[PDB]
């Protein structure tokens, strides 16, 4: 009885001077069979932060629910909404709480900071995290990171780059979905649109 | 592979040990002490798995010091040996992978000098001389051949040197130096180290 | 003063405990019982509270055996007597299981008294209102003990307790001998019980049990009647 | 429900939804909790530092530590190094920093190097054999002068004037053993550390009276 | 007073030497040494139900005592058999003292079964239980894992096959005492001999119970 | 059936001489299959009786039994001395049976015992 | 009224049971402690002497560790429990931190233990007060006092027990930097302070003297008589 | 007064523990016990209270108990509590012997028991033990010793003391008849006989009213024995002859 | 690890008990004329001896009489059955004289306490069956203490030094022997 | 420190005051957690700090309740000190004159002589940590008041 099951996915994050981009595919699968062709992996936490996770699906659902409950608790106790760095530290502590029976989830957090600039954090199933400028995760991260490394930008060119990166990665991967979702975090709020693949 | 040798005389107990650390991932210097001071006229020596001998010695030393402070006088060597034997037997059953070998030496005004021996299964015996380590049986044989109940303080160190060199000419190189201490009616003294070119 | 007569865990200014004295007073208001140690046996006698024709002889008895060689009788409360009897039987069985030999009388008395002492030192309970007489036979030597509600036990040669026990004690002092036998002891026990009796004694209103080298035995009503007719 | 409250021992029988030997009792409490902190009991890819080399030695004017981040700034007056599991090192050294701050607040005096190393060793010794993997060198300066200790997950805790752990440990250790000297100036010490770390195959720290600084 | 004690201790079995012995036995077997073993009994036993009593047989005593009307025989590990028999005998004596009359066979059977099931078959003790009470003669058969079985004749031990064959060949309901004794003797010899006879004519069920001697 | 019974690693963020010689890994799993079963026999028996009694009769019976147990178990000696447990045994029904807990390792003659004040404080919950 | 339960406030905000507990300290033998520059001196006066007694078993000055001492005044049976707990804690602190214990740390532990017994109606407080002296790891002498309520605070020279007001006034008048110049001067100052209440010195006085980097030392009647004679000269 | 007597956990307005005072007052009714220290032994004499004509003599002694190979004790107060305390003392001695493979020192045993006695005067709901003890023994650290304990939980070492009924007169006579450093066992026995004779005003002494125990060291071993009626009668006769010669 | 061997046999108003020398003590005295012998793992030998001494001292203090051999083996068996799962590695042997009737008694037990009482001799160790035959051959009913001494010495030697204890009503003699 | 460890930030004065006040609420229920205290605390506290909303001042009461005060005085002479504060406090004022006014009120209310040794003073400012005045600073500020 194996309590772990691998599900496909691929996530990305680009940090700008006054914006942040988080994108992911929309497929759920179990290697051979296809569960659904419509399942976004990007969840909005507050008005200035977005989280994207991939891996075992049940662990992802439990992690998102726990994160939302903790956000509500903090808002009630401290009379203000908590920032991106606090979310990152709290998530690291939550992840390390289960060192001897880990969550099988890879997370990427993107959003704005206090000064109003983009911020991107990448984690590991145990809890180690660090701040980056751009990060790729999921199954196809190994074959996608060198492309980004060999290739800050403005919003339009970053979107163009994101679109070409996913269209190139989907044709060479067996877990990429039939649709691509992009979430844009700026000072006026958050907006998102779906691009067919 | 660590070494432990002890010889009892008429009114003294000569004790020797090596000063090499079991280093496998960290580069250091061969300056490590395997001798612990339980009281003014008691010495205790431990070899075995790293990370347990020091804790055991610290626990025993703290208990002996507490007894002294609470009662106003000191523990006899025999009482200390029985106390540490019971403690070692208790600790052995709580940690299955566990290997520590003890050797207690002390002096008393009434019963005179004494030397005790223990195995890793917590069996206590009183012997004129004892050894631990690699060539334990060979060292015991040569000491039995060359021992005399009326030995002198010098002849003891000469016999120690003879045993070490005779082990060298047959088994292995003992590059680590040795620290020599002697317990008398005055206290614990320090002698010059034993080394080879 | 009545300020110290209510709580069990309070010392009087004179250094006295009053509730234990009241428990002793409760003991001294029950039916009489007599124990005499002869040269080769021990006899226990007592009254019984039924004294009626509707009582069933096989239902409840006052003289009870603990082991093959130990028995006892009480004076005071009965419900408190039953629990102590059960505990004594359990302790004897435990001792036999551990040491593979029957328990001596002194050890059993010590352990029972230790059990009874616990209820006289904590608030929220009351002391046992009963007193016990234990007889035995070990190494060819009879024994006779008495245990107080306080948890204190004495070794006796002849004693009485219950209603009108001072007169019984002085009667026994007047007519006790150190070289008696079992039959003489039984006659003396019946006489000293008759001293405090009010009605006509029959074989249906007293209980007698003896203990010699054979074991502990409770006398049948026919034997009690025969003994009673002997002294007239 | 007042009689059940008096018994100060909540059994599953006294609760609601109980039938048979079990019932709808283990499926009742499914909330996310209120407040606590505790590691889970025992039953993927874990990031580990493999190709990293570190170096540290102490002399008259302080402690110099170099590496190829890979150095944890515990305090303004305390320094640490990671080797092995990154998550374990970060978590336990954060706990050590919190403990040091508590000590300073309580006693109005900074903690010593020996006490900090002992605290870290005691924390990591409780989980021996569970799977933790970490190796740390702790640097600082206190009322007794410079200090240097080595702590790992196996319970080892030793003190010395020269340490080195990493892939190129042997070469760098030999170089700085050949070039070591207690009565050494700061410039010559910098040169020796740079040469050793170069031959091992660049960061550089220096702990002083009043906190550490970064050289390059 | 010890400085490492927080709560009062309790009684019962102790599991302190479990892991130590577990590794020590493996090491000794690897290096080829010998350790003390447990004494065992494997002599054949039997029993039969005749007209008005029970006949138990054993080969060389080995017939345990539980009550004036109940007896038992054991096979397996000697210490476990002795301990279980003694505990049941003491409990039944307490029961008889409290209730004032001789006990029943079913009570002993139930106590033994519940004990053996509680200890999950780690206490190896196969027993043959027989006795007579107010209802009549009874005979049972208990096993180390806690499963009983009521039969008119049983056999246990190494040579139980021949004894079972003899019983199957020459058993008849409601036989005489001498015939039962001869049958038991022959069945035991087919695999000295000790026989225990519990008869209804030597027991009185209309008198108060008194403690026997031992 | 009474003998068959059916993430607690806190971190201090809510004396080493007192406690020692213990690791989490060894106490993660039992050493013998009969260890936990024997250590928790009375608790399992009480739980089984409470379950059957609650299912057959109602809530009142187990509550009354627990109330009687709690009331009678408050008049004992202080924990550094040995008690008799007379009335508790009478209520529980163990006043005429002998088990292996009574003849093996007499608790009244234990080989270790700690300080009085320490035990009284530990029982009260302060330590 | 309001002075029979430990956790009941008077209408003016008074906890009378703790004050009554403190009243028991004011009946014990007087204790004096003076802090010098390289020495700490403790002095206890003998309330009475019985010729048929062993003086070794009635001492009121105890050693908690290599660098900590203690002197009390109050309930003798209650003092022993606190002393034993303090000794165990002193030995246990070294097992967690290699450094030796500090006087402030051990005073805090004792005060917290004393305070733990004034929080409930099921137990009564400790009726003792203590004076703690010693040397720190870096070599700084200290002197502290503890009360049954659970409060502690440092001093330069203090006196507890019966007849303590007069001794405190004398110490206030006669304490100066040129009086603690040397060990002999400090010892003579302590003896002079104790002589204000003791009817005859030498027989009703005991001193314990601790120097830096040294163990506790108990002076004997010969030395006490010699110092008394030198003072009387 | 009568307001602060309810329980043991109440402080009087001047800091007094009336319940403990009453418990200590409870000791004044029991029999008289004595203890004298000599150069070559220690002594312990007690007065027999059970003197009824119908009592039996089954036990080794009535008030003298043996705790160890090197110690003994005498009680005065409530027999029920004395039994519990004696059992606990024996258990403590055996525990120390098992731990250290050496006999327990007398002061350590006394302190261990006094802690238990003091624990009952602090936690409410319990009642303090109304017993006093006298200990004698030999030890390799200090030799012959004599201690005393009281219900408060206090103890101290003495050279000659007395507890029980009429203790003050006995202490007063001892304080003037005991000479330090020059007492032998015979002198101690004579002094004990004289003091018991003076403090027992019931009647003339008889050998069946007192019991005397003697602890001495003989060839690396400690021997504890109870003197017999013959020796007691000789001692009483010698004392009476001395008194007659005095006048 | 060698285990050793402990042997006991009885004669006429006298008993004997012997062990192997060459190194740990194997024979302990439990009374005036009562002895025990333990063979097996050294640490278990020491632990069993110490716990047995604890229990025996408490018993004798509480009841005030000398213990008898039957009660001693009952206590030993009760102590050993405590470890039915994970037992001590010892095989005790008990030999002594009654404190009142002065009657010989010998016994043997296994590692979990199954007693065996004989009338000629008992043998324990790792080589019991090897020397059982020679013990049977050399035994004779009703020997004086001397003949008992030579018989037990020969039995131990023909099966490395030995130590022999001879227990009589009055005196106890201990000797050490060696084969040349 | 727990909040810093978990969230990598610093608490606010209101949050700290609330966290402290959560402990003073529980009393009178000994059947709850054994560490609970059976009687109210007998101490009043004043909290002062600087956070995102600027300098703050809070007051906590043995009843377990807290509010925010622009100027509060507690202790023996609380009523007189408060009456004097109400006549002098105004919003547009500086730290120096706040110090001077508080010292003047303290001198008025104390029964002893204000001599820069029987009082202590401390301030917190935006950009500077908690700071306690030394002897020289106390003498300088106590001169000419």
């Amino acid at each position: 009885f194996s309590p772990y099951v691998f599900n496909g996915g691929t996530i990305l994050a680009i940090a700008g001077e006054d914006f942040a981009i988080v994108a992911s595919d929309t497929r759920l699968s179990e290697g051979f069979s296809i569960h659904t062709r419509d399942s976004p992996k990007c969840y909005k936490l507050t008005d200035k932060t977005v989280i994207g996770c991939s891996g075992f699906h049940g662990d992802c659902l439990t992690l998102t629910k726990i994160i939302e409950a903790r956000l509500k608790m903090y808002k009630h106790s401290n009379n203000k909404a908590m920032t991106t760095g606090a979310i990152a530290a709290m998530l690291s502590t939550i992840l390390y709480s289960r060192r001897f029976f880990p969550y099988y989830v890879y997370n990427i957090i993107g959003g704005l900071d206090e000064e109003g600039k983009g911020a991107v954090y990448s984690f590991d199933p145990v809890g180690s995290y660090q701040r980056d400028s751009f990060k790729a995760g999921g199954s196809a991260s190994a074959m996608l990171q060198p492309l980004l490394d060999n290739q800050p930008l403005s919003l339009d060119r970053a979107m163009r780059l994101v679109k070409d990166v996913f269209i190139s990665a989907a044709e060479r991967d067996v877990y990429t979905g039939d649709a691509l979702r992009i979430c844009i975090v700026t000072k006026e709020g958050i907006r998102e649109e779906t691009v067919s693949l | 592979m660590e070494y432990l040798i002890g010889i009892q005389g008429p009114d003294y107990v000569l004790v020797a040990s090596d000063r090499v650390a079991a280093s496998n991932i960290v580069q250091m210097k061969d300056d490590h002490d395997k001798m612990f001071k339980m009281s003014e006229k008691i010495l205790l020596l431990c070899v075995g798995e790293a990370g347990d001998t020091v804790q055991f010695a610290e626990y025993i030393q703290k208990n002996v010091q507490l007894y002294k402070m609470r009662n106003g006088y000191e523990l006899s060597p025999t009482a200390a040996a029985n106390f540490t034997r019971r403690n070692l037997a208790d600790c052995l059953r709580s940690r299955t992978p566990y290997h520590v070998n003890l050797l207690l030496a002390g002096y008393d005004e009434h019963e005179g000098p004494a030397l005790y021996y223990m195995d890793y299964l917590a069996a206590l015996a009183k012997a004129p001389f004892a050894a631990h380590g690699y060539g334990a049986f060979l060292t015991l044989s040569i000491l039995d051949r060359y021992y005399t109940p009326t030995i002198s303080r010098e002849r003891a160190v000469e016999l120690l040197r003879k045993c070490l060199e005779e082990l060298q000419k047959r088994f292995i190189l003992n590059l680590p130096t040795f620290s020599v201490r002697i317990i008398d009616k005055n206290g614990i003294h320090d002698l010059d180290n034993i080394s080879f070119p | 003063e009545r300020g110290y007569s209510f709580s069990l865990t309070t010392f009087s200014p004179s250094g006295k405990l009053v509730q234990i004295e009241y428990a002793l007073a409760a003991v001294a208001g029950g039916a009489p019982s007599v124990g005499i140690k002869a040269a080769n046996g021990v006899v226990l006698a007592t009254e019984k509270k039924q004294k009626s024709i509707l009582y069933d002889e096989r239902s409840v008895h006052k003289v009870e055996p603990i082991t093959k060689h130990i028995g006892l009788v009480y004076s005071g409360m009965g419900p408190d007597y039953r629990v102590l009897v059960h505990r004594a039987r359990k302790l004897a069985q435990q001792y036999y299981l551990v040491y593979q030999e029957p328990i001596p009388t002194a050890q059993l008395v010590q352990r029972v008294a230790s059990v009874m002492q616990e209820y006289t030192q904590s608030g929220g309970v009351r002391p046992f209102g009963v007193s016990l007489l234990i007889c035995g036979w070990n190494e060819g030597r009879p024994y006779l003990f008495q245990s107080d509600p306080s948890g204190a036990y004495f070794a006796w040669k002849a004693t009485a307790m219950g209603k009108n026990y001072v007169n019984g004690k002085t009667f026994l002092e007047k007519r006790y001998n150190e070289d008696l036998e079992l039959e003489d002891a039984i006659h003396t026990a019946i006489l000293t019980l008759k001293e405090s009796f009010e009605g006509q004694m029959t074989e249906d209103n007293i209980e007698v049990g003896i203990c010699n080298e054979a074991g502990f035995r409770r006398l049948t009503p026919t034997e009690v009647k025969d003994y009673l007719a002997a002294i007239a | 429900m007042a009689l059940a409250s008096v018994l100060e021992r909540p059994l599953p029988v006294n609760q609601r939804g109980f039938f048979g030997l079990g019932g709808r009792a283990d499926l009742l409490d499914l909330g996310p909790g209120s407040l606590s902190d505790g590691l889970s009991l025992a039953a993927p890819g874990i990031e580990m530092l493999h190709g990293t080399t570190t170096l540290a030695f102490k002399f008259r004017h302080g402690v110099i530590v170099a590496a190829d981040k890979k150095v944890i700034e515990i305090n303004p007056y305390l320094l640490g190094t990671m080797a092995g599991g990154a998550a374990d090192c970060s978590f336990w050294e954060r706990l050590l920093a919190r403990q040091c701050r508590i000590y300073e607040l309580r006693n109005k005096e900074r903690i010593s190097v020996a006490a900090a190393s002992k605290l870290l060793a005691n924390m990591v010794y409780q989980y021996k054999g569970m799977g933790l993997s970490m190796g740390t060198m702790i640097c600082g300066w206190d009322k007794r002068g410079p200090g240097l200790y080595y702590v790992d997950s196996e319970g080892n805790r030793i003190s010395g004037a020269t340490f080195s752990v990493g892939s190129g440990s042997v070469y760098a250790y030999g170089v700085m053993d050949r070039g070591y000297s207690y009565d050494l100036e700061v410039e010559q010490a910098y040169d020796l550390a740079r040469r050793a770390i170069y031959q091992a195959t660049v960061n550089l720290y220096h702990v002083r009276e009043d906190g550490w600084i970064r050289v390059s | 007073a010890a400085v490492s004690v927080y709560a009062p201790p309790v009684g019962g079995f102790s599991f302190d030497n479990c892991r130590r012995n577990a590794v020590l036995e493996a090491d000794f077997a690897k290096r080829g040494y010998k350790l003390p073993k447990v004494r065992k009994t494997g002599t054949t036993i039997a029993g039969v139900v005749y007209k008005d009593g029970i006949v138990l047989g054993a080969d060389t005593s080995k017939i345990h005592f539980i009550s004036p009307n109940i007896y038992c025989c054991g096979a397996g590990t000697a210490a476990d058999t002795d301990m279980t028999t003694q505990l049941i005998s003491s409990n039944l004596e307490l029961h008889s003292l409290s209730t004032g009359r001789l006990p029943r066979v079913v009570t002993a059977n139930r106590m033994l079964k519940q004990m053996l099931f509680r200890y999950q078959g780690y206490i190896g003790a196969a027993l043959v239980l027989g006795g007579v009470d107010v209802t009549g003669p009874h005979l049972y058969s208990i096993y180390p894992h806690g499963s009983t079985d009521k039969l008119p004749y049983v056999t246990m031990g190494s040579g139980s096959l021949a004894a079972m064959a003899v019983f199957e060949d020459k058993f008849r309901p409601d036989m005489e005492e001498e015939e039962a004794k001869n049958l038991v003797s022959e069945a035991i010899a087919a695999g000295n001999i000790d026989l225990c006879v519990i008869s209804k004519n030597k027991l009185d069920f209309l008198r108060p119970y008194t403690v026997p001697n031992k | 059936m009474n003998a068959r019974g059916l993430d607690s690693i806190p971190v201090t963020e809510l004396d080493l001489l007192r406690k020692g010689f213990s690791c989490v890994k060894n106490e993660l799993l039992p050493s013998h299959p009969l260890e936990l079963s024997e250590k928790n026999f009375q608790l399992n028996q009480d739980k089984m009786n409470f379950s059957t009694l609650r299912n057959i009769q109602g809530l009142f019976a187990p509550l009354k039994l627990q109330m009687e147990f709690k009331a009678v178990q408050q008049v004992q000696r202080l924990p550094f001395l040995s008690s008799s447990n007379l009335s508790l045994d009478v209520l529980r029904g163990n006043d005429e049976t002998i088990g292996f807990e009574d003849i093996l390792n007499d608790p009244s003659q234990s080989e270790v015992m700690g300080e009085p004040h320490l035990m009284v404080e530990y029982k009260l919950g302060l330590l | 009224s309001y002075d029979r339960a430990i956790t009941v406030f008077s209408p003016d905000g008074h906890l009378f049971q703790v004050e009554y507990a403190q009243e028991a300290v004011k009946k014990g033998s007087t204790a004096v402690g003076v802090r010098g520059r390289d020495i700490v001196v403790l002095g206890v006066e003998k309330k009475s002497v019985a010729k048929l007694q062993d003086e070794r078993t009635v001492r009121k000055i105890c050693a908690l560790d290599d660098n900590v001492c203690m002197a009390f005044a109050g309930l003798t049976a209650d003092a022993r429990i606190v002393i034993n707990r303090a000794r165990v804690e002193c030995q246990s602190h070294r097992l967690t931190v290699e450094d030796p214990v500090t006087v402030e740390y051990i005073t805090r532990y004792i005060a917290s233990l004393k305070q733990r017994y004034t929080q409930s109606n099921g137990r009564r407080p400790f009726g003792i007060s203590a004076l703690i002296v010693g040397f720190d790891f870096d070599g700084t002498p200290r002197l502290y006092q503890t009360d049954p309520s659970g409060t502690y605070h440092a001093w330069k020279a203090n006196a507890i027990g019966r007849g303590a007001k007069s001794v405190r006034e004398f110490l206030e008048k006669n304490y100066t930097d040129e009086a603690i110049e040397t060990d002999d001067l400090t010892i003579k100052l302590v003896i002079k302070a104790l002589l204000e209440v003791v009817q005859s010195g030498g027989k009703n006085i005991e001193l314990a003297v601790m120097r830096r980097d040294q163990s506790l030392k108990i002076l004997n009647p010969e030395e006490i008589e010699k110092y008394v004679a030198e003072i009387e000269k | 007064s009568r307001r602060y007597d309810s329980r043991t956990t109440i402080f009087s307005p001047e800091g007094r523990l009336y319940q403990v005072e009453y418990a200590m007052e409870a000791i004044g009714h029991a029999g008289t016990c004595l203890g004298i220290l000599a150069n070559d032994g220690v002594l312990l004499a007690a007065e027999r209270r059970n003197i009824h004509k119908l009592l039996d003599e089954v036990f080794f002694s009535e008030k003298i108990y043996k705790l160890n190979e090197d110690m003994a004790c005498s009680v005065a107060g409530i027999t029920s509590d004395a039994n519990v305390l004696t059992n606990e003392l024996r258990l403590i001695a055996q525990r120390y012997l098992l731990q250290y493979q050496e006999p327990i020192p007398c002061e350590q045993l006394v302190t261990a028991l006094c802690d238990i006695k003091q624990a009952y005067t602090q936690f409410g709901g319990k009642r303090p033990f109304g017993v006093s003890l006298l200990y004698i023994g030999w030890d390799k650290h200090y030799g012959f010793q004599l201690y005393q304990s009281d219900p408060s939980g206090n103890y101290g070492g003495w050279k000659a003391t007395c507890i029980g009924n009429n203790s003050a007169a006995a202490v007063s006579m001892l304080k003037q008849d005991y000479k330090e450093g020059e007492m032998t066992l015979k002198s101690a026995l004579a002094l004990a006989i004289k003091v018991l004779n003076k403090t027992m005003d019931v009647s003339k002494l008889s050998a069946e009213k007192v019991e005397i125990a003697t602890l001495t060291r003989e060839n690396g071993k400690t021997v504890i024995r109870v003197l017999k009626q013959k020796e007691v009668e000789q001692l009483i006769k010698k004392h009476e002859e001395e008194e007659a010669k005095a006048e | 690890y060698n285990g050793g061997a402990v042997m006991a046999m009885k004669g006429k108003n006298c008993v004997a008990i012997a062990a192997d020398r060459r190194d740990f003590q194997k024979i302990f005295p439990m009374g005036d004329r009562l002895y025990i012998g333990l063979a097996g793992l050294a640490t278990d030998v020491q632990t069993v001896a110490q716990r047995l001494k604890f229990r025996l001292n408490l018993y004798e203090l509480k009841e005030g009489r000398q213990i008898k051999p039957y009660t001693l083996m009952s206590m030993v068996a009760n102590l050993l059955y405590e470890k039915r799962f994970g037992p001590y590695y010892t095989e005790p042997v008990i030999a002594g004289l009654d404190p009142k009737t002065f009657k010989p008694f010998i016994c043997s037990l296994d590692l979990i306490g199954c007693p065996m009482v004989t009338d000629d001799f008992v043998v324990s160790g790792t080589c019991a069956e090897q020397m059982y035959g020679m013990c049977e051959s050399l035994w004779e009913p009703n020997m004086d203490p001397d003949h008992l001494f030579e018989t037990i010495s020969q039995a131990m030697l023909n099966a490395m030094g030995v130590i022999v204890h001879i227990i009589e009503k009055d005196k106890i003699t201990t000797r050490t022997l060696k084969a040349r | 420190q727990n909040h810093w460890f978990t969230y990598n930030e610093t608490m606010t004065v209101e949050s700290v005051t609330q966290a402290v006040s959560n402990l003073a609420l529980q009393f009178g229920e000994e059947d709850a957690d054994p560490g609970a205290m059976s009687r109210p605390f007998g101490v009043a506290l004043l909290f002062g700090g600087v956070d995102e909303k600027g300098p703050q001042l809070f007051h906590m009461d043995p009843s377990g309740t807290f509010v925010q005060c622009d100027a509060r005085a507690i202790g023996s002479a609380s009523e007189g000190a408060q009456s004097s504060l109400q006549e002098v406090y105004h919003k547009s004022m500086t730290l120096k004159e706040a110090i001077k006014s508080s010292l003047i009120i303290l001198k008025q209310v104390m029964e002893e002589k204000l001599n820069a040794t029987n009082i202590e003073l401390a301030t917190v400012q935006p950009g500077q940590n908690f700071h306690m005045f030394t002897k020289e600073e106390l003498e300088e500020v106590i001169k000419d008041i």
